[PDB]
């Protein structure tokens, strides 16, 4: 079981690998990569990696290396960045009662598994029945350094019916170990006297 | 800045021998020090990064040790292309600051100065200078002294004098010593010597020459 | 095999600016590594000048901070390292170096001297150093060369275009009146000379000069 320590990019987190060894030569490394220079400080019984200002390349896995009287060991942790902006589009940007469809798209996003972005099409705070998701299609969009990317989820509308709701709101969450984000935006759905005379 | 405080500034030691250097930094820099070996005249060459970890192609007689603010590099087995001067570096926090460095001589039998002299060429004395250069090599250790004599006279300005960097074979040093004189003044004399005082012989070694003669 | 290797003017006025190339070959400065720049002054002081990154971020040495800056250029895989209002103090050999927490510092240019004076360019004087008439028969003979009053350094001195590198001793510059002065010696066996030829190379990259003299028996 690899323990998995998620950090938001821009973000600050410290890992830290500690070694029992009560002999001479003693030493405990977190293996260091060629993109930082001076992020880990070692001691003889302890090494503490250091992640300023995230970014995606820092993201994988690093190993703990300890060396006790000639013996070494290693213990691996799965280091995540993720990014979940506050950029949520909806087509088409409001509603009518007997719409067949409704895509939401996340932006900037990572990761992208579905076991951990998911999304859900709520009204009025809870899942509107009668909806019917139509599968993820995940796009790597440009921004340079580093890949990021662009899901959209499209749901197959069921009838609105009476009242008419407010709005819909789509939903994106994000499971991350002991932590769950969530984002909305709003999908108006115009109804009744919409356009109306004198 | 952090304050890199290494010792000792050189040392003597045997072929074979084992040495160690320390450097002490202004705070604790948990370990993130490099060990820099520079052959004189040319470049450098990371030996230790992270105070222990030996950079691939180095040999394993190299080896760091040290936490908080006091770290030792030690050359064991020193091998002739082991003399060099050694430099420390920190780089936990900027900017990053280097030692004072660390000369490492060797130590070998004593020899003698195996001493030339040469009178100003041809196409010097044409412009209207004259130098007579006395090239010492290949001698052990590195204190010697020369004295210039023109006619029986001692002439003690217009000497200057410069030692090669310990050459890392023969593990020897090597001077030149160049009497600088105008043509005038050459041409008025007939004897120019050059003795060596080392203390591989107490007998000074003598080379001279008779200008034409 | 990673490489670099500096470049650039060696002399420089006060008050102008200093720039200086690394040519990086074998790695991409994109791929990863933190590509420094280092100087080493007169003395064997070293001093970390700063650095531009693999994702072309930067970070100086506070001392520095106004005067330098550190670009690259991606295309040919060349880093720059530019310092301005220099005065003479800035005279030093500028070495450029790839670091990271795997290697550490590990790869290194030969170093470039640049030095920083309002003195004119002077190319140097050869001298060949020919044996003393007479004298005494040796299995080995010595045979010197005189490089006279050049400035700036360095200049490169070898024998034979560099054919001889066995029994030869290049001694250090030294300064006389703001010219520099350098001496070379060369053992050969006495069969070889003057049988062959054995001709003394200067070159002084500042005046753009090769001087490569001969060395002949003396004449009465
Ligand atoms: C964080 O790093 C990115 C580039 O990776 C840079 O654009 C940004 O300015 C940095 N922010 C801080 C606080 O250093």
């Amino acid at each position: 079981p690899e323990p998995v320590v998620a950090v938001a990019l821009g973000a600050s987190r410290q890992l830290t690998c500690r070694l029992a060894c009560a002999d001479r030569g003693a030493s405990v490394q977190w293996r260091g990569l060629d993109t930082s220079l001076g992020a880990v400080q070692s001691d003889t019984g302890r090494s503490v990696l250091t992640v300023r200002n995230a970014s995606l390349s820092a993201a994988g896995t690093r190993v703990c290396v300890g060396s006790c009287g000639g013996r070494t060991f290693q213990h691996t942790v799965q280091l995540l960045v993720y990014a979940f902006p506050n950029q949520l589009t909806v087509s088409p940007a409001a509603l009518v009662p007997g719409d067949p469809e409704v895509a939401c798209t996340a932006h900037k996003v990572t990761p992208v598994d579905p076991n951990a972005l998911s999304f859900s099409l709520l009204v009025g705070g809870q899942e509107l029945e009668g909806a019917q998701a139509l599968g993820p299609e995940v796009q790597q969009e440009p921004i340079g350094g580093d890949v990021l990317f662009r899901v959209t989820e499209r749901w197959r509308l069921p009838p609105l019916g009476t009242p008419v709701p407010p709005a819909l709101y789509c939903q994106a969450t994000m499971r991350l170990p002991g932590l769950e984000l969530s984002h909305r935006q709003a999908i108006p759905v115009l109804g009744g006297e919409n356009l109306y005379f004198q | 800045d952090i304050l890199m405080t290494q010792s000792p500034s050189s040392m003597s030691v045997s072929l074979g021998d084992t040495v160690s250097f320390t450097c002490h930094a202004s705070q604790g820099i948990g370990r993130n020090i490099g060990w820099l070996q520079q052959k004189p005249g040319k470049s450098f060459k990371g030996l230790i990064y992270h105070g222990t970890n030996l950079k691939d192609g180095v040999p394993s007689r190299f080896s760091g040790s040290g936490s908080g603010a006091d770290y030792s590099l030690t050359i064991s087995r020193i091998e002739s292309e082991d003399f060099a001067d050694y430099y420390c570096i920190q780089y936990v926090q900027f900017p990053y600051t280097f030692g004072g460095g660390t000369k490492l001589e060797i130590k070998r039998a004593d020899a003698a100065p195996t001493v030339s002299i040469f009178p100003p060429s041809s196409e010097q004395l044409t412009s209207g200078g004259a130098s007579v250069v006395c090239f010492l090599n290949n001698f052990y250790p590195k204190d010697i002294n020369v004295k210039w004599k023109i006619d029986g006279s001692e002439r003690q300005n217009g000497v200057l004098n410069s030692w090669t960097d310990q050459d890392s074979k023969d593990s020897t040093y090597s001077m030149s010593s160049t009497l600088t004189l105008t043509k005038d003044e050459y041409e008025r004399h007939n004897s120019y010597t050059c003795e060596a005082t080392h203390k591989t012989s107490t007998s000074p070694i003598v080379k001279s020459f008779n200008r034409n003669e | 095999d990673v490489q670099l290797q500096e470049s650039g003017p060696g002399l420089v006025k006060p008050s102008q600016s200093l720039s200086l190339t690394c040519s990086v070959t074998g790695y991409s400065i994109t791929s990863g590594y933190y590509w420094n720049w280092i100087r080493q002054f007169p003395g064997n002081k070293l001093e970390w000048m700063g650095y531009i990154s693999y994702d072309g971020s930067n970070n100086y040495n506070p001392s520095l901070k106004n005067r330098v800056s550190i670009t690259r250029d991606t295309s040919k895989n060349h880093f720059f390292l530019k310092l301005s209002s220099v005065t003479t103090e800035d005279t030093a050999t500028y070495y450029c170096a790839r670091a990271s927490d795997s290697d550490g510092f590990a790869y290194w240019g030969q170093g470039t001297l640049v030095t920083v004076s309002a003195a004119k360019t002077t190319a140097p004087s050869v001298y060949p150093l020919a044996p003393v008439c007479g004298g005494t028969t040796g299995s080995s003979v010595t045979l010197g060369c005189l490089v006279k009053g050049y400035f700036p350094e360095p200049v490169t001195l070898t024998w034979n275009s560099g054919s001889l590198s066995s029994g030869v001793h290049t001694f250090p510059a030294i300064l006389q009146s703001g010219l520099y002065t350098l001496s070379s010696s060369v053992t050969v066996t006495s069969n070889t000379w003057p049988s062959q030829t054995i001709t003394c190379n200067v070159a002084h990259p500042a005046s753009s000069t090769k001087v490569d003299k001969k060395i002949e028996p003396r004449v009465p």
